[PDB]
């Protein structure tokens, strides 16, 4: 019977302050319409007022669904903002009371619950360990957990599973572990789903979890799940495989038997498509994931050498873009610290040293001395065939010795004798 | 895509 | 043998 619509910030507080149930309610939807606005929620104002505590305790009211609804939406959008804002809502208790909303039997007040305290734990890692510590994660799991999940519409879903995601998110520190152990059967689960948006909100969600010590990784991979990933990975028409892949480079800078999990499941196959992908951010996190390939053991630099992988990663340290080669750089220079000979010498005939040598020119220190360590590798290699005299030569005649004699006249000390050592060694 | 980044941290329900 | 790369170290 009036103007929500149109209501002042002052008009509200009276509103809810009144001991009228009806006037109570429309004071809340006032501001759930006010906040539900683009241009600017007046945030702080409301919670300047003092109303937080009061919509929370709303919040308990099962008599009342639809001051439920409006001030959980209201809330949301609080906790949408700043961390002071969020901060204000979780000071007022909103948490324990949106975990108690989580179990309505009004599903649009449950998932109006499940949406703030996606925004609660969205913060950073305090909100989110506290929403957790409240007892969040058996209540979510519970509406996701299912024989009947069909039947919650795909906007729910989709809903719970960013929320769900959200709990895995941050570091500094990580999700506590048996809140991860509680969580990652669904995850695994809903990495079957169709839904395009379920998919990358739970591949994003699997790939924080393995962004750490390898204690995390491992209790991923022991789900079973890298299988199922290398499939997304493959998925080239959808926008799946950037998750998907972000999540296997995550694996692979773990343990060697880590790293031999996702070589079989059989990952490698898949790498082709991924470093010739027209997205370049594809290229650059396929190459980060094969430089911790070949920084693995000597049978794994094998399997990426009998996969034909190996032209690939020249083209792109040839041909791509600065920050993708390199990546390159990178997987070159583990797999020349770590690879047989015979790997090695393969690793020359496929035309690595000019592309890698052209890099000498970047000016970045971390990587001229990467190139120089893998440049030195290949002369090792060459020492134990006898043919250091050749590669010399062939070095001097293509312009890799005016780069290599160009660092001389180099300002970090570093670059600088590292170079001297190569002159010295193998051009004297 | 839009589905290839990250999702957002935080959401506001608008409109 | 070198060292693993994190994602951080891109």
């Amino acid at each position: 019977n009036q103007g929500t619509v149109n209501w002042s910030v002052d008009d509200i507080v009276k509103g809810i302050n009144s001991s009228n149930v009806e006037n109570q309610l429309q004071a809340t939807q006032a501001a759930r319409k006010l906040l539900s606005r683009e241009k600017q929620p007046p945030i702080d104002n409301i919670i300047r007022a003092g109303l937080i505590p009061k919509f929370v305790s709303f919040l308990g009211r099962t008599d009342c669904s639809p001051i439920q609804f409006e001030s959980a939406w209201a809330l949301t959008n609080i906790a949408s903002g700043t961390s002071e804002q969020t901060k204000a809502v979780v000071d007022g208790g909103a948490i324990p009371a949106f975990i108690s909303l989580l179990a309505s039997p009004h599903a649009h007040i449950s998932e109006q619950a499940v949406w703030a305290l996606g925004n609660i734990a969205g913060d950073g890692s305090v909100f989110r360990d506290l929403v957790i510590k409240y007892g969040a994660v058996d209540p979510l799991l519970a509406l996701l957990a299912v024989p009947d999940m069909s039947s919650l519409a795909c906007g729910y879903l989709r809903n719970l599973t960013w929320t769900l995601s959200n709990l895995c998110r941050n570091k500094n520190p990580a999700p506590p572990i048996d809140a991860v152990e509680q969580i990652l059967p669904t995850l695994v689960r809903l990495l079957h789903h169709d839904d395009p948006e379920v998919l990358a909100d739970t591949c994003w969600a699997i790939s924080y979890l393995t962004d750490g010590p390898n204690e995390r990784i491992g209790m991923v991979v022991k789900t079973g799940v890298v299988p199922q990933l290398v499939k997304l990975l493959g998925a080239s028409e959808l926008p799946i495989v950037t998750p998907a892949l972000r999540a296997i480079g995550n694996i692979v800078t773990g343990t060697d038997e880590q790293t031999q999990v996702v070589i079989d499941a059989g990952a490698l196959a898949v790498f082709p498509s991924l470093l010739t992908n027209p997205k370049t951010n594809i290229q650059k996190e396929a190459t980060w994931t094969m430089s911790n390939i070949t920084a693995g053991r000597q049978d794994q630099i094998q399997q990426v050498v009998n996969h034909g992988l190996v032209p690939f990663l020249v083209s792109v340290l040839s041909k791509a873009d600065f920050k993708t080669q390199k990546e390159a750089v990178w997987a070159v220079t583990n797999y020349t610290s770590g690879g047989t000979v015979e790997q090695i010498v393969y690793l020359v005939h496929c035309g690595i040293i000019e592309p890698l040598m052209n890099l000498l020119t970047a000016k970045d220190t971390k990587i001229i001395l990467v190139i120089l360590d893998a440049i030195s590798n290949i002369f090792q290699a060459a020492e134990k065939l006898g043919e250091t005299e050749k590669l010399s030569i062939m070095i001097e005649e293509c312009g890799g010795l005016d780069k290599i004699e160009a660092l001389q006249n180099h300002e970090n000390e570093s670059v600088y004798k590292a170079s001297l050592s190569l002159i010295e060694k193998y051009f004297s | 895509s839009e589905l290839a980044e990250q999702p957002e941290r935080k959401i506001t329900r608008n409109q | 043998r070198n060292q693993k790369r994190k994602h951080d170290e891109i």
